[PDB]
């Protein structure tokens, strides 16, 4: 698989070989960048893995602890883009708080996280509402005492909040959560950007070196 | 902890009674008493701390050099000099990265006229003679943020303070917006504080002129803060409160961690069978059939200028355009990436 | 005659003195300097006030900005789960009035108010970057509340200065001049709203016309005499 | 520099003014802080809605430039962080050009800046400092720098200039140059001679404005 382009055939749905007097069955699974497409040829139909992206073809297989070998066929970019890595349920994202009212905290997705880090950045404009907007409900702010949560003491306008996707929600708002130790306000300035840089000293407290003023926030565990 | 000083000037209670082994109570265990606890409670404050008076500005930074004190002789001269004051300003620098408990690396002392910088490393075993002045109750000792520094003087140098005025308590009692010591320097001395020098160990010598300069400025700033505290507190009916707090700061005696009192106080610090291999084999065949069967650019108009590679230019002193190297852009980027990653890690907040 | 100030002018008080900053005065988050941002008369409280001097600027304005511990007159305009949507002033951001806070409050118990009702309410919380909250009963009130519906009457628009003087200044003759003619009740809001009711409409109307005329002239002397012509004209029929 | 202004002339607006220089008369109104439209909302700062209406005809792209330059002056003047997620409507209705609008927009812009500032003062909106704007022009035969030129002087000008400075400390310290809009042929020496004389007449204008503001607002306040 030297090269990948949209529409190029990769492999059949199944494969096999002969090793040590035993036939090994390869079960190929359509991964990210590929798709099972049914073609016709010689009169008989055929389903084959087809690349849907432009890049280098990669495969992975795995058995975990919690004859047929399952192989995952995928296509990665060859050469940054927030296209192929659109925010899905379970993904962690970096978003900026746009507005606060008592009911909920609202942020617009700026970037997305990946497993061992690296980041994906949305090229959309925050000036034209081109960015995917999301909502952090008051009961999804933290894990303990979700009934009595003051939004004003958890987030502030302009704060950069690292959150995880709960659901796609509607077309307007994603639904996010920060009820983990590594989630919450990550980057912030005092007085909504009118002050100096604040770092997360305590998990619930933010401190600034020149300002001499401390503002409470639901910060990620340092 | 066994106090390190066998000589007790300005004593009201002989050093004897001071060296008394206390019993083990339910609240705390056995341990030596603060030697100057008595005098700190009994000795009268200089009656000049008590009157509102016109303020004496700090000497102009440039009329003098800080006095470096690292010989026994210089120290003795300094001592004779402090004996002549009615008030002095004191500070320390403490290092704890390459030492278990910590070591006192510098002492700063200012009179109205001069600033002293004391090598407390070289003079560790000599500094006790300052007890003449440091426990002389008629000479004010002005500290800012000295609650730890009181402990460390004890621990390392065997030095005690009777006649303490802490400008931090002064600032609090007055209700100033920022306690911070620099704040005073920033607003009264028109001096901008620098963070970086403190974080790196101060052990290295010779000390940097910039590194000397902050200490020289700092003592003066502290003196100014003390002066501000003295008159406003008197005016505000709050001076008595600050001297009480200051005696509580002075009063505490450092103790070993094991021996620390039970109640921590501010007085002491311490399935798949179905599909055949043969059937799958046929799949490999038909795929090979399908796969096998499947098996210059010039620009007419806008081809030349539209996909133009990004170039940068830098005009020199002569005004001639110079093409930035295509290579140059990459080199800065690598360097920039390096600088942030190494750069990011260290930050200390006080 | 007063000591007028303009934005970008030097602040008289010295940093050595602890000062509580009120309206008009701004503390820059970046440079930490205290500077005036409004135009008007600077008022500095005398020393000895518990060691804290309060400095502010009295400036002319008619657009209300919610501040904690303010008595305001709002109009119900909306229904939201867990509270009323109430508007202090036209085109301004709405304020919230919880169902929880009422004179004989119960979580089970609910308010009978219907959109369009006037409420005498206190603004307990006013976060700058969050919707204003208005409560009929206050903890500060400590079991005494004047808060609730205003029935009938007539409401009057008035600049914030005129309303502030009517609520806090006892030397303001307006209430007195209106008492020497007829007897009626009045609710005063710091959001520039004045509620007036009498037994007869002609008297309420007469009060309405006087308050507007007096608010327009702002000549303290005029109202007692100005009021006299107003009362007379109603009986003209 | 014999300008004339009135403050608080409109009833259904938070603040208003009427600035007149020569034949150039502009009336301005300011409402805010108020509830903003969703597309206008700024999470941390105040949103400015700035509108300029011409003396003749409807608003074109010309006035769109007047709105843009007026924005560059008013934006740093207002302490916007005091009003997060909020709106301030600023409308300027030019009543009389005082110049050939087919050729110049100099006097109308300066008068709009002065009027907008006065309207902001009247409305009681947080301002970081004060401001004054004057129109300046240069004549080729004369070689002169004329501050506050007439329409007839503009017709025979080689360059036209709009200068708006930011004043603090009782109108004595030039904090910054908010706007300098120089158009036409001019050299570096002319520019600084313009800036030197321009700063003087601007400082005189602030002093006059401070007088007007106090004369109108003080009767409203109490002693």
């Amino acid at each position: 698989p030297e090269i990948a382009y949209p529409g190029k055939l990769i492999c059949p749905q199944y494969g096999t070989e002969n090793k040590d007097g035993e036939d090994i069955i390869f079960n190929y699974v359509p991964g990210p960048g590929t798709k099972l497409i049914q073609y016709e040829h010689n009169g008989r139909t055929l389903e084959a893995i087809t690349a849907t992206l432009v890049g280098t073809v990669r495969c992975e297989e795995e058995k975990k602890t919690d004859t047929v070998k399952n192989i995952l066929v995928s296509v990665l970019p060859g050469t940054n883009d927030f296209a192929n890595n659109l925010p899905k349920e379970g993904d962690i994202v970096l978003t900026r708080v746009t507005r606060l009212s008592l009911q909920r905290a609202n942020v617009e997705i700026l970037a997305v996280e990946d497993k061992p880090a690296t980041f994906s950045v949305s090229q959309a404009s925050s000036d034209l509402g081109e960015t995917f907007r999301g909502i952090i409900r008051s009961q999804d702010v933290r894990s303990t005492d979700r009934d009595r949560v003051k939004v004003i003491e958890c987030f502030k306008p302009g704060d950069i909040v690292r959150a995880q996707v709960l659901s796609l929600g509607d077309g307007t708002n994603y639904y996010l959560t920060t009820a983990r130790n590594d989630l919450g306000v990550v980057f912030a300035r005092a007085a909504n950007g009118a002050g100096g840089l604040m770092y997360a000293t305590d998990w619930q407290m933010m401190t600034s070196p020149v300002t001499g003023a401390t503002e409470k926030r639901k910060c990620a565990k340092p | 902890f066994i106090p390190l000083l066998k000589e007790k000037p300005n004593a009201l209670k002989p050093l004897s009674e001071s060296l008394r082994l206390v019993d083990d109570d339910e609240n705390n265990p056995s341990h030596y008493p603060h030697p100057y606890e008595y005098e700190i409670d009994h000795q009268e404050y200089s009656p000049e701390i008590l009157q509102i008076r016109e303020e004496i500005p700090s000497k102009s930074w440039d009329d003098s050099v800080p006095i470096w004190v690292d010989t026994s002789t210089e120290l003795e001269s300094m001592l004779e000099d402090l004996k002549n004051t009615k008030e002095i300003a004191v500070d320390l620098e403490h290092h704890d990265y390459r030492s278990y408990y910590g070591i006192v690396c510098l002492m700063q002392i200012s009179t109205r006229e001069r600033d002293y910088l004391v090598d407390t490393l070289k003079l560790r075993e000599n500094l006790h003679i300052l007890n003449e002045v440091f426990t002389n109750p008629s000479i004010v000792k002005v500290f800012h943020g000295a609650f730890m520094n009181i402990i460390w003087l004890q621990r390392d140098l065997g030095l005690y303070v009777v006649g303490l005025f802490d400008t931090y308590h002064a600032s609090k009692a007055i209700g100033l917006p920022r306690h911070s010591l620099a704040y005073l320097l920033e607003n009264f001395a028109n001096f901008k504080t620098s963070k970086k020098y403190q974080l790196a160990d101060w052990r290295i010598r010779p000390l940097s002129k910039p590194m000397t300069a902050y200490a020289r400025a700092d003592t003066h700033f502290l003196l100014n803060i003390y002066d501000q505290l003295r008159n406003k507190l008197i005016e505000s009916n709050k001076l008595a409160g600050v001297l009480y707090e200051s005696r509580n700061v002075a009063k505490r005696r450092f103790e070993y961690s094991k021996y620390r009192p039970l109640t921590p106080s501010s007085e002491v610090y311490s399935l798949l069978e179905t599909i055949s291999v043969p059937q799958i084999r046929d799949v490999m065949e038909r795929f090979s059939v399908l796969c096998n069967s499947n098996i210059t650019n010039s620009s007419i108009l806008l081809g030349k200028i539209l996909p133009r590679e990004e170039h940068d230019i830098a005009y020199s002193k002569d005004g001639l355009p110079n093409k930035v190297k295509t290579e140059d852009i990459r080199i800065r980027a690598q360097n920039f990436k390096s600088a942030l990653a190494n750069l990011e890690d260290i930050i200390f907040e006080i | 005659m007063s000591t007028f100030i303009f934005p970008g002018d030097s602040f008289p008080v010295d940093p050595t003195t602890p000062v509580k900053l009120g309206p008009g005065i701004y503390c820059d988050p970046n440079t930490q300097e205290i500077r005036p941002v409004n135009t008007g008369v600077l008022h500095v409280s005398a020393k000895g006030k518990s060691g804290v001097q309060t400095a502010y600027i009295d400036y002319s304005s008619k657009r209300y900005i919610p501040s904690v511990n303010d008595f305001v007159i709002g109009v119900i305009i909306g229904t939201f789960s867990d509270s009323y949507k109430v508007s202090l002033q036209n085109f301004s951001s709405s304020v919230s009035l919880s169902y929880m806070a009422f004179p004989n409050a119960s979580k089970k118990n609910r308010p009978t108010l219907q959109v369009g009702d006037l409420v005498y309410a206190r603004v307990c919380t006013a976060e700058k970057e969050l919707e204003a909250e208005i409560e009929c009963f206050d903890s500060t009130t400590g079991r005494d509340a004047g808060f609730g519906i205003l029935e009938d009457g007539m409401i009057i628009d008035v600049n914030l200065n005129f309303a502030r003087q009517l609520l806090f200044n006892n030397d303001f003759p307006l209430l007195k001049v209106l008492a020497a003619h007829t007897k009626f009740e009045v609710a005063i809001g710091l959001n520039g709203k004045i509620w007036v009711k009498c037994e007869e409409l002609s008297n309420t109307l007469a009060c309405y016309r006087t308050i507007m005329e007096c608010c327009q002239k702002n000549d303290t002397a005029a109202f007692k005499d100005i009021a006299k012509r107003q009362f007379k004209e109603i009986l003209t029929v | 520099m014999s300008v004339q202004a009135e403050i608080g002339i409109l009833d259904h607006v938070d603040g208003s003014s009427e600035f007149v220089s020569q034949d150039t008369k502009v009336i301005c109104s300011v409402t805010g802080p108020i509830e903003p439209k969703a597309r206008q909302e700024l999470p941390t700062q105040l949103a400015l809605e700035i509108i300029v209406r011409p003396a003749k005809g409807v608003a074109t792209t010309r006035e769109k430039v007047l709105e843009d330059k007026l924005r560059a002056v008013l934006t740093p003047l207002i302490t916007r962080h005091c009003y997060p997620r909020q709106l301030c409507q600023i409308t300027c209705q030019i009543l009389e050009s005082g110049e050939d609008e087919a050729e110049f927009s100099l006097r109308e812009l300066s008068c709009c800046i002065n009027a907008a500032f006065l309207a902001l003062v009247d409305a009681g909106i947080a301002l970081n400092s004060m401001c004054a704007s004057i129109p300046i022009a240069i004549i080729k035969d004369t070689s002169d720098i004329i501050v506050d030129p007439t329409a007839e002087q503009l017709k025979i000008s080689l360059s036209v200039h709009t200068l708006a400075l930011e004043f603090v400390n009782g109108g004595k310290v030039v904090k910054n140059v908010l706007l300098l809009d120089s158009n036409g042929d001019f050299n570096e020496d002319q520019l600084f001679s313009l800036l030197e004389l321009g700063e003087q007449k601007c400082q005189e204008l602030v002093t006059n404005i401070r007088r007007i503001i106090q004369d109108n607002i003080s009767p409203r306040l109490v002693v």
